[PDB]
């Protein structure tokens, strides 16, 4: 099961 | 051969005054593409691209078509912030990729972990092996590595990497067990062309196999040689299974000195061949 | 910048004439993703080609597989043709038997 990034650049 | 392993590719590309952004990802399970999610689709929603994935309930596809949704918004504000750093225009076009997942060891725990970033296909930014540190390409992206730094970004990532990845990935083997687990030996055979004068390419073939992880190996008189052996990429014949091959240029009249070597996991012994007239 | 594309044409199965077959044109290494390819009979465009989905690999660079139906013959050329901009003109390769 995949994910967030969540952190932005 | 190896540690079986989980990843994730995805990929965002602008499409400025056409749309949003196309969003693609895709899923792997020991190199064996099984999820695939596109934007352009007409239902938009993750899909399994192995026939045993059809045994999750529909509400994994919800839930992980819900996470697909997350980082489309993720990926459109984050090429959007780029054009910003690299101070460039907003008509063209541009790409924003993200590969990550895990390498997991025979115990069933984490060997290796991944979290890498590309921008219009350069490295931007990637989590060490340590799973704690970052490096960072150039200064657009050490902006994002303080910024990064100090909201502890590595920590969020080592947790879904020393969990999550490494129990779905569990459950997938055991689901997958009986496809993902097979070998399918290589058949092998040389070919002989002419080429100058007084000198001849042999060709080595080695076709039908999977996994694609493969060896060929040139040899004169039982030594190895790869000296100006060409070697093609391995290539998909489109059934699940590879085509590789491997060519060098000897003497007419030598041919018999040369033979071909073929490692792969599904034969019980390495193949060695040779060009056999008439 | 701009990587250009890898091409590989070549037969599903070992080629025999009168033999129903799959050719494939496996294209490789590129940058940017937007890519044209055309698989061509005699010099003319085959009507019928089936394009996999893209992917991309773990040096970020993409890539694709396109392929056709078609039965080889003693007569009829095959080719595929790609255009990239990382190329000034487009890139045709033919496909050779021993290849």
């Amino acid at each position: 099961s995949p994910s967030y990034a969540y952190h932005q650049f | 051969a190896g540690p079986h392993s989980m990843r994730y590719f995805e990929t965002a590309v602008s499409r400025p005054g056409l749309g949003e952004p196309r969003y693609i990802s895709v899923g792997y399970v020991d190199n064996k593409e099984f999820v695939r999610f596109d934007s352009d689709a007409e239902n938009p929603r993750y899909e399994p691209q192995a026939p045993w994935m059809e045994q999750e309930g529909p509400e994994y596809w919800e839930r992980i078509t819900q996470i697909a949704k997350g980082q489309e918004q993720w990926f459109r504000v984050n090429l959007r912030t780029l054009l910003g750093y690299y101070n460039q225009s907003a008509g063209g076009t541009h790409t924003l990729q993200w590969m990550y997942g895990c390498d997991v060891g025979s115990d069933g725990r984490l060997l290796r972990g991944y979290e890498q970033f590309a921008y219009d296909g350069c490295d931007y930014i990637a989590l060490n092996e340590d799973l704690k540190t970052w490096t960072a390409a150039d200064m657009a992206a050490q902006i994002t590595r303080r910024k990064w730094e100090q909201a502890g970004a590595a920590e969020y990532y080592r947790a879904y990497l020393e969990g999550e990845c490494v129990e779905w990935l569990h459950r997938y083997l055991k689901n997958g067990n009986a496809t993902l687990l097979r070998t399918d030996s290589p058949k092998a055979h040389v070919t002989h062309h002419p080429r100058s004068k007084g000198e001849v390419t042999l060709r080595c073939w080695a076709l039908g196999f999977y996994p694609a992880d493969i060896t060929l190996t040139w040899q004169l008189n039982g030594e190895e040689l790869t000296q100006d052996m060409e070697l093609v990429e391995t290539r998909p014949a489109g059934d699940g299974t590879f085509q590789k091959w491997a060519s060098v240029v000897v003497p007419l009249g030598k041919e018999q000195n040369y033979t071909c070597r073929v490692y792969h996991e599904g034969l019980p012994e390495p193949l060695t061949l040779r060009w056999e007239p008439p | 910048i701009q990587k250009t594309p890898q091409i590989q044409v070549y037969s599903r199965h070992p080629p025999e004439n009168g033999k129903p077959n799959i050719l494939n044109c496996y294209v490789t290494q590129f940058h940017p993703p937007h890519i044209e390819i055309q698989m061509l009979k005699n010099g003319k465009k085959i009507p019928k080609v089936e394009m996999s989905d893209m992917s991309f690999s773990k040096d970020w660079s993409f890539y694709i597989l396109a392929h056709t139906e078609f039965t080889p013959t003693e007569t009829d050329t095959y080719a595929c043709r790609v255009k990239h901009d990382s190329m000034a003109e487009p890139k045709t390769v033919y496909w050779d038997r021993d290849m």
